[PDB]
RNA sequence: UGACAUUGUGAAGAGACAUAGUUUCU
RNA sequence: CGGACCAAGGAGUCUAACGUCUAUGCGAGUGUUUGGGUGUAAAACCCAUACGCGUAAUGAAAGUGAACGUAGGUUGGGGCC
RNA sequence: UCUUUGUAAAGUGCCUUCGAAGAGUCGAGUUGUUUGGGAAUGCAGCUCUAAGUGGGUGGUAAAUUCCAUCUAAAGCUAAAU
RNA sequence: UUGACCUCAAAUCAGGUAGGAGUACCCGCUGAACUUAAGCAUAUCAAUAAGCGGAGGAAAAGAAACCAACCGGGAUUGCCUUAGUAACGGCGAGUGAAGCGGCAAAAGCUCAAAUUUGAAAUCUGGUACCUUCGGUGCCCGAGUUGUAAUUUGGAGAGGGCA
């Protein structure tokens, strides 16, 4: 009966994922994260819906 | 073991309490088994709709009679008033309650109007065989929601016949406060030989 | 977590933060709320005056709810009208047509009078008013209506 | 029907006719063994309202259990322990003498199953009972839908778990604020309110 | 009844348009019936009066329905039953060794 | 050690409605 | 006082309910996670009704319930003009 | 798909009469235990022991007058646990 | 003299059942003290441990002699909450539920008491046949000191009428 899970305010959760969504633009940080992407068209890379 | 400026806490841990801790690790598990077991009902339930029809009911106590709430079953009256017997209306997904009583017409008329609309929006397959496959609507409480009765208008004229409402309260409180005495004075005054 | 836990800082110092003299023994003061009236009376008068002994009536089987009666002041009141419909009524502050706030529908039991609502007429369905509550409503053209 | 008469004449226990009877009968029991097979209901109105029926597979039994209190065994009244627990003599026992009667015959014919039991008489030594039972293997029972619930395995020695009428009494199972403490079942409702439900997303 | 329409005072309550619903027979449980009337009476001349009652009526004839009740209230359980018990011996006496 | 319950049947004697016998005790 | 010597174990934890403080979210409100929805399935994602704390106090209680006034006057006040 | 089980069985409207409902139990005194239950929450022992427009409950003992609210002292029964 | 009836016995009489085990969970009986109170007896630990009886796949509870006091609600059970509250308490230590509200799951009922009285309409067993978790004929037997149908308070029953 140790704690194991953790409550995050529902909103703080969104604020987070939102910020995480916006970082997936900024080229610098995707390259910072690993991610071999100096050879990609643009960012956000958007691809046909036929995918 | 009294120290510092600290609210006096009340932590009841002087039984073998480690012996009766319930950590719901199976929460997610149980949702799963619940969902799963609904889905099996819903299938074993043929084109029927999981739930029975509930009545409208004004909830009890001075705290909740503002609200109106789905009750248990439909009173021998409303059933008969909406024209089908008890013993049958329970085979048609309609819940009866032989205990509940009909004192308030507005809710009565309601629940018959509830009975009407339910019968109208459902079809009862015959005892023959056919079984004209007809896709379950799963609730019925969703089909036939329960609305709070509108009690007035957004705006209206300002009828101020003058009597302070505030005062009307104290005056009625008081009438109740000395009602018992004022009647003892009426008995001892009537006893005047 | 345990790595900013001070006891990690304390590793290697004989006493663990607990004095060589006075140690960390079992229960010096007694356990719990022991000696409330005795060796711990300084802490309970101040920090906790009023603690000991009785006051008032008992009330066997007291169902809270009997006494249910949320309180909203004139102070707000107008807030029980959605903002869009709201200005529609402020402007055009008339009899004939004045808003009908059902506060028990909105979940209150008493209207109190914290202070100043504009000169707009309002119709107040409430269960109980305060004197001023009802007084201030009139002086703007409103009335209270008594309800259950 | 002759049954209603019997029901009411029985409610006149101080009436002369009844105590001539009850004094002649109550000797006739104290001669036979503490447990003995009855032959018929001596209170057929009572039996037949308590569940009884006159057809192969129903049984009645007369059983006799001494009256008074439970003397706490305890050698030489010696308690070893605190004053509150130092009593020996004014302790009563939480089950009724009905129960104890039921339980001893139910053990006397384990192949029967105790349906119910009723009080019949008493002196100052003993209280007397007739205990109505049902052989759940007799096919006249096993058909007959009404009774055959008794045949199940969950109705084994129903009388040593207090699910006869007298055991639901002493168990305190009744609805309402009078019975809060003992009602869903005492230790169960106890143990409930002494559990520490911790959620995952701790509330 | 009829509630006033306000939240305190005598007939405090929300005015609703009412209905008075079909009476219940789980409400006529005590009600006599000619079969019980008959049977209990035939019992009574069959079985008679009972010690504590045979003391109760002679008490009545020689002390009345005050020391009667006071005696009956302890003998039975309660004042109330003691009332309706005296009453039953009063009416033994009347229709009997009188008219 | 006392009361009650287990506990019933006679006979004489006291005792009350206040010197018919339902009742109570030696 | 303990300690012949070596290795390896070896002691401020976890939990319930709390005080000050700090960080974060939102703000007169706030808390999705009992539950339902849903899923690439103990995760993430979503959500209606309540509830809890807060937005009123004070009396043992019946009860009453916060603008004389630019929400006051005075004296220091950063900052601004 | 084979037997029609039927001169079977059940449901519904009005008139009239009726409407049976659990006893050494409910209840009371007391003793002991227990409970948050406080002039006594449940339980048992012993004495007392009911009624039928009755009975039980209505969280302060009692008398009176009312009101509410169920229907005890026999019984069965899936799920969520 | 012969046949019952009641009650009670005997069989290596015909068929059946109970025991023991287990026991996490479940219905009960019974029942501590260590402990806490900075002492200690009431209290507490705890209606806990040990001891005894009894079940199932769950058990138990269950269609109100309930909650309430409302515009009332409507079997049980479990969760969120009510609430560390009302109340208990050398009113010290400490203890401590419920009604409402949301949710999970839902489902409801049958005897007793009634003259079938123009028909004991009912049932165990044995037995022969069969389409064998059973049916039918016949016979012992049960049963009127009451086996069926009907009725269960929500009702409902006997007449009459459509
Ligand atoms: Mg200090
Ligand atoms: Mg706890
Ligand atoms: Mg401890
Ligand atoms: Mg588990
Ligand atoms: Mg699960
Ligand atoms: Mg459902
Ligand atoms: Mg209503
Ligand atoms: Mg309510
Ligand atoms: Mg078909
Ligand atoms: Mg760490
Ligand atoms: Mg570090
Ligand atoms: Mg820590
Ligand atoms: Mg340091
Ligand atoms: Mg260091
Ligand atoms: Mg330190
Ligand atoms: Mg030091
Ligand atoms: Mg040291
Ligand atoms: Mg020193
Ligand atoms: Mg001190
Ligand atoms: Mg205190
Ligand atoms: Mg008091
Ligand atoms: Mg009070
Ligand atoms: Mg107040
Ligand atoms: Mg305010
Ligand atoms: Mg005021
Ligand atoms: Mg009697
Ligand atoms: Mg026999
Ligand atoms: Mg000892
Ligand atoms: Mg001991
Ligand atoms: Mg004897
Ligand atoms: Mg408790
Ligand atoms: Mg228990
Ligand atoms: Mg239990
Ligand atoms: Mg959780
Ligand atoms: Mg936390
Ligand atoms: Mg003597
Ligand atoms: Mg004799
Ligand atoms: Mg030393
Ligand atoms: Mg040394
Ligand atoms: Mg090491
Ligand atoms: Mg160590
Ligand atoms: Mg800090
Ligand atoms: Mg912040
Ligand atoms: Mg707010
Ligand atoms: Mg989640
Ligand atoms: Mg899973
Ligand atoms: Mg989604
Ligand atoms: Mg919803
Ligand atoms: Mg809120
Ligand atoms: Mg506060
Ligand atoms: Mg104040
Ligand atoms: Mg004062
Ligand atoms: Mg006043
Ligand atoms: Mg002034
Ligand atoms: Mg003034
Ligand atoms: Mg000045
Ligand atoms: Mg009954
Ligand atoms: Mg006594
Ligand atoms: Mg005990
Ligand atoms: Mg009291
Ligand atoms: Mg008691
Ligand atoms: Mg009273
Ligand atoms: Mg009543
Ligand atoms: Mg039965
Ligand atoms: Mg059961
Ligand atoms: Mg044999
Ligand atoms: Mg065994
Ligand atoms: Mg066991
Ligand atoms: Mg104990
Ligand atoms: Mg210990
Ligand atoms: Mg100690
Ligand atoms: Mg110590
Ligand atoms: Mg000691
Ligand atoms: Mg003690
Ligand atoms: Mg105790
Ligand atoms: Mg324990
Ligand atoms: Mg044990
Ligand atoms: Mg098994
Ligand atoms: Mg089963
Ligand atoms: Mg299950
Ligand atoms: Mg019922
Ligand atoms: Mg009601
Ligand atoms: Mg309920
Ligand atoms: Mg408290
Ligand atoms: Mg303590
Ligand atoms: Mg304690
Ligand atoms: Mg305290
Ligand atoms: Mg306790
Ligand atoms: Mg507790
Ligand atoms: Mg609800
Ligand atoms: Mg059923
Ligand atoms: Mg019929
Ligand atoms: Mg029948």
């Amino acid at each position: 009966w140790r704690k194991w899970n953790v409550k995050v305010n529902h909103n703080e959760k969104r604020y987070a994922t939102a910020s995480a969504i916006a970082a997936t633009a900024v080229a610098s940080l995707v390259l910072a994260r690993g991610h071999r992407v100096e050879k990609i068209p643009e960012i956000p890379l958007v691809v046909s819906t036929d995918l | 073991a009294i120290s510092k400026n600290l609210p006096i806490l009340k932590n009841h841990f002087r039984k073998h309490w480690q012996e009766r801790v319930k950590v719901h690790f199976d929460q997610a598990g149980k949702k799963v088994s619940r969902r799963n077991a609904r889905a099996t009902r819903a299938a074993k339930i043929a084109p029927r709709p999981l739930d029975l029809l509930r009545p409208v009911v004004r909830a009890p106590t001075v705290k909740y009679n503002r609200k109106v709430r789905a009750g248990r079953g439909f009173t021998l009256a409303e059933v008969k008033a909406a024209g089908l017997t008890a013993a049958y209306a329970r085979t048609i997904g309609i819940a009866v309650d032989h205990r509940r009583q009909n004192r308030n017409q507005e809710i009565f008329d309601a629940n018959v109007q509830r009975l009407k609309e339910y019968q109208s929006k459902i079809i009862v397959f015959p005892r023959n065989g056919k079984a004209p496959e007809a896709e379950q609507v799963l609730s019925a409480a969703a089909t036939f929601p329960i609305a709070q009765p509108a009690t007035d208008v957004e705006a209206r004229a300002v009828q101020d016949n003058g009597e302070s409402a505030f005062r009307t309260l104290r005056l009625a409180r008081s009438e109740k406060k000395f009602r018992g005495i004022r009647e003892k004075r009426a008995r001892e005054k009537a006893e005047a030989e | 977590p345990s790595r900013f836990t001070k006891t990690r800082k304390h590793r290697g110092h004989v006493s663990a933060g607990k004095g060589r003299i006075g140690k960390h023994r079992k229960h010096p003061g007694g356990r719990g709320m022991a000696g409330g009236q005795h060796h711990h009376r300084i802490n309970m008068d101040k920090y906790h005056p009023g603690y000991f002994g009785k006051v008032g009536m008992r009330y066997f089987h007291k169902q809270q709810a009997h006494f249910w009666k949320p309180v909203l002041n004139l102070d707000k009141l107008w807030t029980l009208i959605p903002e869009d419909k709201r200005d529609q009524y402020l402007k055009s502050a008339s009899k004939e047509t004045a808003p009908v706030i059902d506060t028990l529908a909105a979940g209150y039991g008493k209207i109190l009078g914290k202070g100043r609502i504009p000169n707009v007429p309002v119709i107040v369905k409430a269960r109980f008013v305060s004197k001023l509550a009802e007084e201030k409503i009139r002086a703007a053209g409103g009335v209270v209506e008594l309800i259950a | 029907g002759a049954y209603k008469y019997l029901e009411e004449l029985q409610r006149k226990k101080q009436s002369d006719v009844l105590r001539f009877l009850q004094r002649v009968r109550v000797w006739e029991y104290r001669q036979k063994n503490v447990i003995h097979r009855a032959a018929r209901p001596t209170r057929p109105d009572k039996a037949r309202r308590l569940g009884y029926k006159a057809k192969q597979g129903f049984v009645i039994y007369r059983v006799r259990v001494r009256r008074g209190n439970r003397k706490r065994p305890v050698p030489k009244g010696a308690t070893y322990g605190k004053p509150t627990n130092q009593g020996v003599n004014e302790l009563k026992y939480q089950r009724s003498l009905r129960a104890t009667a039921e339980e001893r015959v139910g053990r006397r014919a384990a192949n029967l199953r105790v349906l119910n039991s009723y009080w019949v008489n008493q002196d100052s030594t003993y209280k007397y009972f007739e205990v109505i039972l049902v052989d759940p293997q007799h096919k006249a029972i096993r058909r007959d839908a009404r009774y055959n619930w008794i045949c199940d395995p969950v109705h084994k020695h129903r009388e040593a778990r207090g699910l006869t009428a007298t055991g639901k009494k002493s168990r305190g199972i009744n609805k309402g604020h009078k019975f809060n403490n003992t009602k869903a079942g005492r230790r169960k409702t106890w143990k409930r309110q002494n559990t520490l439900s911790l959620w995952r997303y701790r509330k | 009844t009829v509630k006033t329409g306000i939240a305190i005072g005598l007939n405090k309550g929300k005015k609703v348009t009412s209905m008075t619903p079909a009476p219940k027979i789980s409400y006529k449980k005590g009600a006599a019936s000619n079969r019980t009337k008959f049977v209990r009476s035939l019992v009574r001349e069959i079985a008679g009066l009972s010690p504590y009652e045979r003391r109760l009526i002679d008490l009545i004839r020689n002390s009345g329905e005050k020391r009667a009740r006071k005696v009956a209230k302890k003998r039975l359980g309660s004042f109330t039953r003691a009332k309706a018990k005296v009453e039953e011996m009063n009416n033994i006496i009347a229709a009997s060794r009188r008219h």
